[PDB]
Parts: structure tokens; C-alpha cells; sequence
């Protein structure tokens, strides 16, 4: 099943539990736990459906808002698990090796385990100090020093 | 975790999911994978072997269209949970299955 749409059988008032709630660069919210569980409540406590949430997913509504039933209530890639900002502002990138860490495809990928993973937080607003970044292998950024990237936003990492 | 930490190795074959710390509280899956059931009752208790066997079996009874009562599969782990080992002494007892 490609599909990473959650079908919802019933009018049931989604009840999300054991959730980290991070602001993203829109209403809805990132969740960077990776235990998650999902209620819905239509007319009484009696539950009906729970489904799986992973890492890094995108709630289309809000926690206790009544759905209509049939729509998606959370979305999110079925392939990669998005690493959340906690710094809003510039990226910074530090040991930035050309010819060995840099893969053209700017995207381009961060360094290889293999080949040699600096750690560095996100710049404030250009290159002020805040966070630890952990680039495994085959992790790509395809966000440059400067984009000036707010706080939820990620880009394809790439699993190896 | 404050004191007594706890040294894990992994061959690296297996991807690492947990990357920050989140307070990892005890049970918490660290990569995935089908747990064995040895390691439910020693990190997450009786209660919760107990459930997983329950649920595991009667999966496959359910699919075919069995009924089996969950009495009866209970009773059943509870002839494979004796024989507990002994880590502390002073009666007579010293790291050994009793």
C-alpha cells in the first residue's frame, strides 16, 4: 500500500495521544515521537479506529476536531521519516567538502560514513549560534547556508 | 540516565531509528524489527507477554474463523512463566533457575 492516506470509516472526532506537538511552517503540527496512537470519539468513549502514525507526520486537522469522515486526517511520507528543525533561520553547514561529499543531482548530499558527519545547530538568522545535526549514512540537505528556513520545514533526506 | 549506563552494541546491519533523545523510557523500541518474547517479560513485564502471546495466537485462530476463548490460551502461558532466577542471596539461594 504506496498510499499514505488514512481513510476514516466514520464521523469520529480524532483523539491523538503520546504526541510531541512542534510548530510547522503552517497551523498544523509536526510530531517527532515515534510512538503515536489515534482515537476516534463520535458519541460515546468507545473508540473505533486507531491506524499507526509515524515520525515526522503532518495532521491534516487538529486533535478533537470533529471529522466529517471519508477525508484524511494526517498525512505524511510513506518512504523517509523528515528530521524537524529546532532552530528557525539559516542552515549551517559545517566541513563542507566538494568532490567527496557533495553529490550533484542546491540538493546535494551532506557526507558519507563510507567515504571519511559534522554536527552544527541553525543559525539564527544568518550565522548566530542556537541543537545537534546527525547526518547517517547517504543524508542529503538540499537546503544551501542562508536559505533561512523556518521551524518545521525539512527536505528530502535520502535513507541510504 | 543519571547513573549505571547502559552499553549496547550494534553491528550497524540494522538502521538506529531513535536519533535524538526523547527520553527513552524503558520498553521503547530502539530499531525496528519482530521483538522476541523472551525480551517483552524482561523490559515490559508479565501483563504485556502475556497479551502479545495472546494476540499473536488467537491472530491466526481468528483468520481461519476459530473461536477459542482467551481463558484458554492464559492458562497455557502460565505453565511457561516459572522457574524464575534468583539474583540476590542470604537463604540459602545463589544465581540459580528455582
Amino acid at each position: 500500500a504506496a498510499e499514505s492516506s488514512i481513510q476514516v470509516k466514520n464521523k469520529g472526532s480524532i483523539k491523538l495521544s503520546n504526541v510531541k506537538s512542534v510548530v510547522n511552517s503552517s497551523g498544523k503540527l509536526v510530531i517527532t515521537s515515534r510512538n503515536t496512537e489515534l482515537k476516534l470519539i463520535d458519541e460515546f468513549g468507545r473508540t473505533k479506529e486507531s491506524y499507526k502514525v509515524p515520525y515526522g507526520a503532518v495532521l491534516a486537522k487538529g486533535d478533537g476536531e470533529q471529522v466529517a469522515g471519508g477525508e484524511t486526517v494526517a498525512n505524511w511520507d510513506p518512504h523517509t521519516m523528515p528530521v524537524i528543525t529546532e532552530v528557525s533561520g539559516f542552515v549551517r553547514f559545517t566541513d563542507m567538502i566538494d568532490g567527496q561529499t557533495i553529490t550533484r543531482q542546491s540538493s546535494l548530499v551532506v557526507l558519507d560514513s563510507a567515504e571519511r558527519r559534522p554536527a552544527l545547530k541553525i543559525v539564527d538568522a544568518q550565522g548566530n549560534d542556537v541543537a545537534q545535526y546527525f547526518l547517517p549514512g547517504k543524508a542529503i540537505v538540499q537546503l544551501e547556508d542562508g536559505v533561512q528556513i523556518s521551524s518545521g520545514d525539512t527536505l528530502a533526506r535520502i535513507p541510504q | 540516565d543519571g547513573s549505571d549506563p547502559y552499553e549496547e552494541m550494534i553491528p550497524k546491519w540494522r538502521q538506529l531509528n531513535v536519533f535524538e533523545g526523547e527520553r527513552v523510557e524503558r520498553g521503547d523500541v530502539i530499531s525496528d524489527g519482530p521483538e522476541a518474547p523472551h525480551d517483552i517479560l524482561r523490559l515490559r513485564g508479565v501483563h504485556a507477554v502475556t497479551r502479545y502471546i495472546v494476540n499473536e495466537v488467537q491472530d491466526v485462530y481468528r483468520l481461519q474463523g476459530v473461536k477459542i476463548n482467551d481463558k484458554h490460551i492464559e492458562v497455557i502461558v502460565r505453565q511457561m512463566l516459572r522457574k524464575a532466577t534468583i539474583v540476590n542471596a542470604g537463604s540459602s539461594d545463589f544465581l540459580e533457575g528455582e
